[PDB]
C-alpha cells in the first residue's frame, strides 16, 4: 500500500510538471517574437527614413 | 493558480526549464517502475478480525 | 587542426560517424546531463 | 546490469564529446571555405582591374 500511495503522488506530480512547463516554453518563445519585432520594426524605420 | 505559483516558485530558483521538469520526471518513473507497487487492504481487515 | 586535435584526444572519428548525435550542441549537452544523471542513479542504486 | 548500461552510457557521453568536437572541426571547416570564396572573389576584382 504505501508503494502504491508513492506511485500515485509521484505520477500527479509528474503530471502537474509536465503541465507546468509550457509556462516557460511559452515565455521563451514570447521573447523570440517580442525581441525580433521591437528590434526589425526598428530596423524597417531605419530604411524607411532613409 | 498551484502551477502559476510553481512556476514563481522554479523561475524564482531557474527550475522552470525542460532539463529540470524532465529530470523530475525521469527521477520519479525510475522510482516508480524499479519499485513495483483492494487484496493488501482485504486481506489486512481478515487478519485483523 | 585545434579541433581535430580535441576530438582525436579521445576515440576517432571513424567511431564518431558510426553513432548519431546532434549537431545542436545544446542537445549534446543535455544528453550528456542525462549520461551524468544515469551514473549518479547507477552509483547510488548499485552502492 | 544498471552498472553495465551506465558504462555503455558514459562511453557515449564521451562519443558526444567527441561528436561536438567533430562539428565544431566541420564548422570551422565551413567558415574557411568561405573565407576562401571571398579570397576568390577579391582576386577576381584585381584581376579586373
Amino acid at each position: 500500500v504505501e508503494s502504491l500511495r508513492d506511485f500515485q503522488n509521484k505520477k500527479g506530480e509528474i503530471e502537474l510538471h509536465s503541465q507546468l512547463l509550457p509556462y516557460v516554453k511559452v515565455k521563451d518563445h514570447k521573447e523570440k517574437l517580442n525581441i525580433y519585432k521591437e528590434e526589425y520594426e526598428r530596423a524597417k524605420a531605419n530604411l524607411r527614413a532613409i | 493558480e498551484k502551477l502559476n505559483k510553481v512556476a514563481e516558485k522554479y523561475e524564482e530558483e531557474g527550475n522552470f526549464n525542460l532539463s529540470f521538469v524532465q529530470d523530475v520526471l525521469d527521477k520519479l518513473e525510475s522510482e516508480i517502475a524499479m519499485v513495483n507497487h483492494e487484496s493488501a487492504v482485504t486481506i489486512l481487515d481478515q487478519v485483523t478480525a | 587542426q585545434r579541433q581535430i586535435q580535441n576530438a582525436c584526444a579521445f576515440c576517432s572519428k571513424e567511431r564518431i560517424e558510426n553513432v548519431d548525435l546532434p549537431d545542436t550542441q545544446e542537445e549534446i549537452k543535455r544528453e550528456l546531463d542525462k549520461v551524468s544523471r544515469m551514473i549518479q542513479k547507477a552509483e547510488k542504486s548499485l552502492g | 546490469r544498471e552498472l553495465n548500461q551506465t558504462s555503455d552510457l558514459n562511453e557515449r557521453k564521451m562519443l558526444l564529446q567527441a561528436k561536438s568536437l567533430w562539428i565544431d572541426v566541420a564548422h570551422n571547416t565551413d567558415a574557411c571555405k568561405n573565407l576562401e570564396n571571398e579570397i576568390s572573389g577579391i582576386q577576381q576584382k584585381v584581376d579586373e582591374v
